[PDB]
């Protein structure tokens, strides 16, 4: 299946405040009323220049993403996991399973089966959206939590995303997948192009409402 | 200053901008982030064996 | 090597480490750990946080920036607020004051005295009389009202009576 | 002004106008605003 | 109460020029940065 955004994936672009201004600026973005992809429940996609994601449950069925060029071994990649307990980021040289998933005893993670060489480790309805992009060694992630008042169908509406984290791997990446708790006792994916936006900010600093410079000639 | 200015021994009534004024800095601060890992230089120069 | 400790020097052992720096052609990496002097405020100073360079007067706000947000500036895109990373507090950033500063002359062929306007700029920061045009040294402030004669300004004017 | 005296063979390069160096941050500096001439030629056989 | 446009466009032209005067202060014109402080830190005088 495809859908359609309405006005989704807009981030902070830098760490600037402005009080009631209308500002411009040149960036990645998913433009607006999109052609984003539908999973249901999965398959290795590409990266090729940022990622827009989301996702809806109030279970938690979408346990992280894995990134990289080959995901596997010969060549270096990143890893974000979450158990129950708390979210684990990684980047070691793996040997990943073609189909790789954790379980739910409550007994789990056949993600991979090698983790050689980490050069950086780390441990600790809805609608979840997250931004990735990576940029000059550095591999961005925004992100914002909403609640739904569905299930797991994307909403309309305008909800701007907060930087997360901030990581100087040097990695790089062409493709990437996601993790998901299986069976034992729904997403989307946009793309980011270099867009000229427009951007209300509140009296607070917080962007409020948008415009795509190049939808149509009133925008 | 305003003979200077004006290119003249003599000067007539009025007003004239001379110069300009600004205040200078009196002193100089830095600041910075906290204190955090700073690596720890204590484990190669400070071994066992 | 059989060291043993009645060895004269240069035959006890030395532990050596030898550091190597390396630049590749990364985007970054392992710096110094930069110093970080007291805050004060209310002086022109040259400030410096984790970059953001310049200088002015900085006081105490009522802003409310966004916790990722580190530094605010207005239209025209100047800096007109920062964020120390220290305190976790945000401080205006004023210019330090300057101007203009003019003479008025009744005429070196009437006399010699002089007076001095600093323009916009309030009397504290250089007999003395506060105008909308600035600050005024050197000019008394009678009570009468003449034609004018010399435009200060802001409805002001000044004239050499009498002797002064 | 002649200024005469025997260098590296390397550092001839730091007789010039405005330059680093350890020979031209230390024993000898030209301004940036130098005009004449820098004569050079080999030495080890006086 | 409920016409000014000539006296408006005045002060308008005025605004607007000044503004772009400001906005040039971030301009390189074919140079490394807007800074000084940042030609003054990362290239040496000459
Ligand atoms: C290795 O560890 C020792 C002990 O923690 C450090 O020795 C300290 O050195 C300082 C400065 O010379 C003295 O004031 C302390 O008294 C020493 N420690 C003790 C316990 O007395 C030493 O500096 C460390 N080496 C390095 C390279 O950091
Ligand atoms: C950086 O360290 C300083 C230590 O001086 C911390 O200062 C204290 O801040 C806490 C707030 O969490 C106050 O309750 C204390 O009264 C402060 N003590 C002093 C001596 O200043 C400061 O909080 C730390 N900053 C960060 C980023 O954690
Ligand atoms: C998205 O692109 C596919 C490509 O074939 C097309 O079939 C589909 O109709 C498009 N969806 C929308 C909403 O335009
Ligand atoms: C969660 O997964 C990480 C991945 O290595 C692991 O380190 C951690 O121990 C796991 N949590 C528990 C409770 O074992
Ligand atoms: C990475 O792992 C392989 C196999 O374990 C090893 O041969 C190689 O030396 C490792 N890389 C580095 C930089 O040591
Ligand atoms: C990423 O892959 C490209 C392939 O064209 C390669 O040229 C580049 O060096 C790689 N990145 C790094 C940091 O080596
Ligand atoms: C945030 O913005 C709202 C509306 O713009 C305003 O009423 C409020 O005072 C601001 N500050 C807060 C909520 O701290
Ligand atoms: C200027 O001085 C000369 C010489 O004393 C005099 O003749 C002339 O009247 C003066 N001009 C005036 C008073 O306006
Ligand atoms: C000048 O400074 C004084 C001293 O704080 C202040 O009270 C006053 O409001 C300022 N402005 C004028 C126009 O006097
Ligand atoms: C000018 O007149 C006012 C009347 O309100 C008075 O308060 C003030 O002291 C007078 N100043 C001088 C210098 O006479």
């Amino acid at each position: 299946a495809y859908t359609n955004s309405f006005t989704r994936g807009v981030y902070y672009p830098d760490k600037v405040f402005r009080s009631s201004v209308l500002h411009s600026t040149q960036d990645l973005f998913l433009p607006f009323f999109s052609n984003v992809t539908w999973f249901h429940a999965n398959p290795v996609l590409p990266f090729n220049d940022g990622v827009y994601f989301a996702s809806t449950e109030k279970s938690n069925i979408i346990r992280g993403w894995i990134f990289g060029t080959t995901l596997d071994s010969k060549t270096q990649s990143l890893l974000i996991v979450n158990n129950a307990t708390n979210v684990v980021i990684k980047v070691c040289e793996f040997q990943f399973c073609n189909d790789p998933f954790l379980g739910v005893m409550e007994s789990e993670f056949r993600v991979y089966s090698s983790a050689n060489n980490c050069t950086f480790e780390y441990v600790s309805k809805n609608l979840r959206e997250f931004v990735f992009k990576n940029i000059d060694g550095y591999f961005k992630i925004y992100s914002k939590h909403t609640p739904i008042n569905l299930v797991r169908d994307l909403p309309q509406g305008f909800s701007a995303l907060e930087p997360l984290v901030d990581l100087p791997i040097g990695i790089n990446i062409t493709r990437f997948q996601t993790l998901l708790a299986l069976h034992r006792s729904a997403y989307y994916v946009g793309y980011l192009q270099p867009r000229t936006f427009l951007l209300k900010y509140n009296e607070n600093g917080t962007i409020t409402d948008a415009v795509d410079c190049a939808l149509d000639p009133l925008s | 200053e305003t003979k200077c200015t004006l290119k003249s021994f003599t000067v007539e009534k009025g007003i004239y901008q001379t110069s300009n004024f600004r205040v200078q800095p009196t002193e100089s601060i830095v600041r910075f982030p906290n204190i955090t890992n700073l690596c720890p230089f204590g484990e190669v120069f400070n071994a066992t064996r | 090597y059989g060291f043993q400790p009645t060895n004269g020097v240069g035959y006890q052992p030395y532990r050596v480490v030898v550091l190597s720096f390396e630049l590749l052609h990364a985007p970054a990496t392992v710096c110094g750990p930069k110093k970080s002097t007291n805050l004060v405020k209310n002086k022109c100073v040259n400030f410096n946080f984790n970059g953001l360079t310049g200088t002015g007067v900085l006081t105490e706000s009522n802003k409310k920036f966004l916790p990722f947000q580190q530094f605010g500036r207005d239209i025209a895109d100047t800096t007109d607020a920062v964020r120390d990373p220290q305190t976790l507090e945000i401080l205006d950033i004023t210019p330090c004051s300057f101007g203009g500063v003019s003479v008025i002359t009744p005429g070196t062929n009437t006399s010699n005295q002089v007076a001095v306007l600093y323009q916009d700029v309030n009397c504290t920061e250089v007999n003395v009389f506060q105008t909308r045009a600035g600050c005024l040294i050197g000019a008394e402030h009678v009570n009468n009202s003449y034609e004018c004669d010399i435009p200060i300004g802001a409805g002001i004017c000044a004239s050499y009576q009498t002797q002064s | 002004y002649a200024d005469s005296f025997v260098i590296r063979g390397d550092e001839v390069r730091q007789i010039a106008p405005g330059q680093t160096g350890k020979i031209a941050d230390y024993n000898y500096k030209l301004p940036d605003d130098f005009t004449g001439c820098v004569i050079a030629w080999n030495s080890n056989n006086l | 109460s409920s016409a000014l446009g000539k006296l408006q466009d005045v002060v308008n032209q005025n605004a607007q020029a000044l503004n772009t005067l400001v906005k040039q202060l971030s301009s390189n014109f074919g140079a490394i940065s807007s800074v000084l402080n940042d030609i003054l830190s990362r290239l040496d005088p000459p």
